[PDB]
RNA sequence: GCGGUCCGGCCGGGAACUCAAAGGAGACUGCCAGUGAUAAACUGGAGGAAGGUGGGGAUGACGUCAAGUCAUCAUGGCCCUUACGACCAGGGCUACACACGUGCUACAAUGGCGCAUACAAAGAGAAGCGACCUCGCGAGAGCAAGCGGACCUCAUAAAGUGCGUCGUAGUCCGGAUUGGAGUCUGCAACUCGACUCCAUGAAGUCGGAAUCGCUAGUAAUCGUGGAUCAGAAUGCCACGG
């Protein structure tokens, strides 16, 4: 029915949000799909660390985007009522489909 | 009634089923000659169970993904090795002594900024 | 090399040419539009074009129609 | 080198003939990482030698090898600011290696036809003590005899 | 054997490339338009087909006409007074390459 | 970095947003297979009469904090130097030191 | 220059981040600019407030700024009026509703930013540079700290030629990644130019 | 003139006179830059080989060939 | 695995498998023998996927070169302040008797060129990536789905293999340099873009003294991607065979 995708830069933080969301769907009692770890992304940037000419001296940084999936399939009006406006997750984005 | 192993080598993964019947092989829904007989990389695929007298006791279903020609050959050979623990490990020593149990972890090195490919420094000059 | 359709010319240099054929051959036209190509109705004119520091005059000939004015004005002087 | 004793890589047996001796030969003739080409040339050249010799496949390879693998060699072994090459014996493992390198290098010379024939000619001449490889083994053997004073 | 000059001994497709103005594809188009096999050589062609080859080549500017055409092009640019013409006169590259270190082809063999 | 240059960037961004964001009919619409009865010509000339700051080409996309034209990074909007400065003290969220 | 940044190398290991929000490429640049404007305004405004850490999190299309300080009352001002005249200026520089919170640190001599800030103020106060750094090291060590290093570089005392002087007491392992090392930088704009101050404060091994 | 790598090649060369045969199934290739010392007893066929190479004699088993860059200069046994 | 067929995971279906995630176990000379000063340790061995810091990356001590950057910034002094500040168009940074550094493509048969076909990894995308289809010999142009992406697109990987030919020639090697015809982006390709087609076919037949890199998935070779970027990599940064 409705599928929830969560992206974050911290895995220790997103797993809390996705477990809190799946718990709230489980506050109806049962029948949740379970979290699904879609493959992460690793953006990478190489920048010169000198302010002038030293090309071989550079640092490389990466931003890891961790991403989970929930995919609630139970059309429970209690679930959607308690899902929206009541998850209250900060630092982690929520998509939720229909 | 099938017995399984995975096998991995050089960014390639395999799946092998060792179901016991007459001696034959199928890889990605074809045999070696049409699939893997190219470059005649069939020796390594044959090598484990040849040592274990493959004859007419094993029919093989083989799947593989990733890696090139030789990389997939190493994965299947390693997979067969891990697959041939249904005939109990009584042959594990007789199979490990020749190898095939090491995963062969060696693989490509990263590009190593400042160099050309992971060790190749650019040409140097004092002047 | 230029486009499939619509050859290019600056508006100000187009207008000066139309004013030329209207008023006939006249004093040289001083333009900086080294990019605008040549049209047939510029032939017979002695328009001068910038070379970065001076207006080198070029007398437009029948052949020079597919080219641009800057093609006939060198910029860097060597020897 | 300086510190350790390095390990070996144990090589893999030759597909068509179950001898690792020919596998090392394919590796030496290899260029640019193209092993399929290297084995294809060696197999074809050794096959068209089987028609020229009589020995099956491997005996006609060893009797060529045994002719061009040297026994002693000169290496620069200065002591007191010296400039003379001391003749020294060659270990058995290097004897095969020096033989294969000389055969392949000579085969890359003597440009007559495709690489299949150039290899095929050289092993046939080695099998009868005649080629450029067997000439090279004699040159180093003659350079060690001239230097036999230094020991 | 004809075609202004002499094509010798080669496959008809690649022998014909000896014509100044005929390359790999024009020679392929000629042999396609003449119905001659690509793989056959110039000595196996009948005199009843080389005349067709002369007809096919006649639908293209070739040695005498082409070298005049090229000479007219360069001279018209040289006499034009345009930048391409100026580069032709002085012998310097026209397409806009380096002249700091390269351009040995246009400049010729190195001289101090 | 020569504040005049930062002003130039703002002026170009102001003009690029003023015309080309809404007005796109000359470059886009007129250059199709449309009838060219001197109407493609006039829209060709109309582009000249427009101010020289035509949106995409004229901007430099320099660093926001210093106005550095070289070494710009789109993901962060800063040059290489100010990215590393902000990354090292934890300004950029997620930008770990990274190794593999 | 050869040392990695002590904070940056530990950003995912032991130290936290100073910004904790998610944004795609479309608004990643625009966010970073806004937080820079927020931090730059906050620091220049709350200069006398002894601000150590400004951490910004952006939840639910809103911006939240946490101001770690040593004098909370001086940031609150008078029962909250200073907070409100910051929340508006912060929100009026970001264009989005802003929530301002503060966090008291009850160890102002154990915070590298506060300590480096203190030493720079004395340098502009014409305090002898040796006196300031020795006082800083002693205060942190007696207040409870496994170690501290203070390095001051520039024209120390108006010397025509610059020289870097550093003083270290205790243990401070810059290579141990599990070490709780708190490092910050500051500058002093004396009449002799800039004098740069670096402060490392090691507190615990994990 | 400059010499390519293919200079001379003979394949299974054979020549006889009456009932006495001088060359029988001879094959060899001459790499460039080489000096070939031809030795043997009297009338063994040394000069007739030069006759075949120079083209004044026609071998029974044929297959004498020279590279297209080859230019031949021959000095006879008799003055 | 199970019978299902528009034979393609398409299909209900199943968590067995690869995976992609998090959390875990694992490798510490742990065990054995020998050497060793009843040591530190070393040399072998069993077990194991991995064995003696398993592979490699981040990590760069005090200091040196008053080394490099007041042109990323910040900043003490000086200076200009109806000009050393500001705006605009054109030009230049792309010049060219020469010299050097770093590279790419070659001087071929372990190859070139045709036809057929196999096996990757990583990554990027919303004024963006742009299927399919139609028209172009092509660069591509029109129409136009899908995709903020393990879903869609970029994206058929190439060396490989199979067949045929070319038979050692400055050639069916080399692909420069010039002449036409054009496509794109861009307000605009003359100075001074890239790319495609037709024509041309230059040096070059392996390099003097000297000199550089590399110890294993390394050198060598083959292709792919990304940043910057409207357009513009033989550079850089990555990936795999
Ligand atoms: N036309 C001929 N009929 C019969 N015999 C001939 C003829 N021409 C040559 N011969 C013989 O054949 C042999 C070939 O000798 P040829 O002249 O080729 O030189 P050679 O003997 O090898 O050398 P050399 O000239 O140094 O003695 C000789 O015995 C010669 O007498
Ligand atoms: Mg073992
Ligand atoms: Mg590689
Ligand atoms: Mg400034
Ligand atoms: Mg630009
Ligand atoms: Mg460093
Ligand atoms: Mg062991
Ligand atoms: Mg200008
Ligand atoms: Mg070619
Ligand atoms: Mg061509
Ligand atoms: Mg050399």
């Amino acid at each position: 029915r409705i599928r929830i995708r969560l992206k974050a830069f911290d895995h220790r933080l997103i797993d809390q949000a996705t477990a809190e969301i799946v718990e709230t769907a489980k506050r109806t009692g049962a029948q949740v799909r379970g979290p699904i770890p879609l493959p992460t992304r690793k953006e990478r940037f190489t920048v010169l660390i000198s302010p002038h000419v030293n090309k071989d001296a550079r640092d490389q940084y990466e931003i890891r985007t961790h991403l989970r999936l929930v995919d609630i399939v139970e059309p429970t009006e209690k679930t959607v009522d308690a899902l929206m406006r009541l998850d209250l997750a900060a630092g982690v984005d929520v998509q939720i489909s229909l | 009634n099938q017995y399984y192993g995975t096998g991995r080598r050089k960014s390639s993964a395999a799946r092998v089923f060792i179901k016991p019947g007459n001696g034959k092989i199928v890889i990605n829904q074809r045999s070696l000659e049409q699939y893997f007989g190219r470059e005649t990389a069939r020796m390594v695929v044959r090598q484990p169970l040849e040592l274990v007298d493959m004859v007419e006791k094993l029919d093989l279903y083989i799947t593989v993904k990733g890696g090139g020609i030789s990389g997939q050959a190493g994965a299947i050979r390693h997979g067969i090795t891990r697959a041939l623990m249904e005939y109990d490990e009584s042959l594990r020593s007789e199979l490990r002594k020749a190898g095939f149990v090491t995963r062969d972890a060696r693989q490509v090195e990263r590009k190593k900024v400042g160099l050309r490919k992971a060790r190749r420094r650019p040409q140097f000059s004092k002047r | 090399r230029s486009l499939k359709k619509g050859p290019f010319i600056d508006l100000h240099l187009l207008k000066k040419v139309e004013k030329a054929v209207e008023s006939g051959d006249k004093k040289p036209l001083r333009t900086w539009s080294r990019r605008s190509t040549i049209f047939p109705n510029m032939i017979g004119l002695t328009i001068a074009v910038h070379n970065g520091r001076q207006h080198v005059p070029v007398f437009v000939t029948d052949e020079m129609v597919g080219h641009k004015l800057g093609e006939f004005a060198p910029t860097r002087t060597y020897r | 080198p300086r510190r350790r004793v390095i390990g070996q890589r144990k090589i893999l047996p030759d597909p068509k003939f179950g001898s690792e001796l020919l596998a090392k030969f394919v590796n030496i003739l290899m260029v640019d990482g193209k092993k399929s080409t290297a084995e294809s040339i060696v197999y074809s050249a050794l096959e068209t030698l089987a028609q020229r010799s009589g020995k099956s496949e491997l005996e006609a390879f060893e009797v060529a090898l045994e002719n061009v693998r040297p026994t002693v060699e000169v290496k620069s072994r200065r002591v007191g600011g010296s400039t003379y090459q001391v003749p020294v014996e060659v270990r058995p493992v290097r004897r095969n290696a020096l033989a294969m390198r000389w055969i392949v290098e000579a085969a890359r010379k003597r440009g007559d036809k495709s690489m299949a024939l150039r290899l095929a000619n050289e092993l046939s001449d080695a099998a009868e003590n005649k080629g450029t490889a067997v000439k090279k083994r004699e040159d180093v053997h003659r350079m060690a005899e001239a230097n036999k004073a230094f020991a | 054997i004809a075609g202004i000059n002499i094509p010798d001994h080669k496959h008809a497709v690649i022998a014909l490339t000896s014509i100044y103005g005929v390359g790999k594809t024009r020679s392929k188009a000629i042999l396609a338009a003449a119905g001659i096999a690509e793989d056959v050589k110039i000595s196996e062609l009948s005199e009843g087909q080389i005349d067709t080859l002369r007809d096919e080549v006649a639908k293209f500017v070739v040695e005498g006409d082409l070298r005049r055409e090229i000479s007219m092009s360069i001279k018209r640019l040289m006499d034009l007074g345009c930048y391409r013409g100026l580069r032709h006169r002085r012998g310097l590259p026209v397409r806009g390459q380096r002249t700091k270190t390269n351009a040995r082809t246009r400049k010729g063999p190195r001289k101090p | 970095a020569k504040q005049s240059m930062k002003a130039r960037e703002v002026k170009r961004v102001a003009l690029a947003d003023k015309y080309f964001a809404k007005r796109a009919e000359l470059k886009a619409i007129i250059s199709d297979v449309n009838a060219s009865d001197e109407d493609r010509w006039n829209a060709v000339l109309k582009l000249q009469t427009l101010p020289r700051d035509s949106s995409p080409s004229r901007q430099r996309n320099r660093c926001r904090q210093t106005g550095r034209p070289h070494g710009f990074l789109r993901k962060f909007g800063l040059s290489r130097i100010k990215v590393r400065e902000a990354a090292m003290r934890g300004e950029i969220p997620g930008l770990k030191k990274a190794s593999w | 220059g050869q040392k990695v940044h002590p904070n940056g190398i530990r950003l995912g290991i032991v130290k936290p981040w100073n910004s904790t929000w998610f944004a795609n490429t479309k608004e990643f640049a625009d966010n970073l600019d806004s937080d820079f404007k927020v931090r730059q305004y906050l620091t220049k405004e709350l200069a006398k407030a002894s601000v150590s850490r400004i951490v910004i999190e952006r939840p639910a299309k809103s911006i939240r700024v946490t101001i770690h300080t040593a004098r909370p009352g001086i940031v609150i001002g008078k029962k909250g009026e200073d907070v409100e005249k910051l929340r508006k200026v912060v929100a009026d520089i970001a264009g989005v509703p802003a929530q301002i919170n503060i966090a008291e640190v009850r160890k102002p001599e154990l915070d590298a930013k506060l300590v480096a800030d203190s030493i720079t103020s004395q340098l502009e106060r014409r305090v002898m540079f040796r006196r300031a750094m020795k006082r800083a090291v002693q205060n942190a060590m007696r207040l409870g700290a496994k170690g501290i290093k203070v390095e001051v570089s520039g024209r120390l005392g108006g010397a025509e030629i610059a020289r870097t002087e550093w003083y270290r007491e205790g243990r401070v392992p810059l290579h141990t990644l599990r070490a709780d090392i708190d490092y910050n930088t500051s500058e002093a704009h004396t009449t002799y130019g800039v004098i740069g101050v670096k402060v490392w404060i090691f507190k615990g091994e994990i | 003139p400059r010499l390519g790598d293919k200079v001379l090649e003979v394949s299974n060369l054979r020549k006889s006179y009456g009932d006495r045969l001088l060359i029988d199934s001879l094959s060899f290739s001459i790499p460039k830059g080489a000096i070939v010392g031809i030795i043997g007893p009297n009338g063994a066929g040394k000069s007739t080989l030069f006759r075949m190479i120079s083209g004044q004699e026609q071998p029974d088993s044929g297959t004498i060939t020279l590279g297209e860059t080859v230019k031949l200069a021959s000095v006879d046994q008799f003055r």
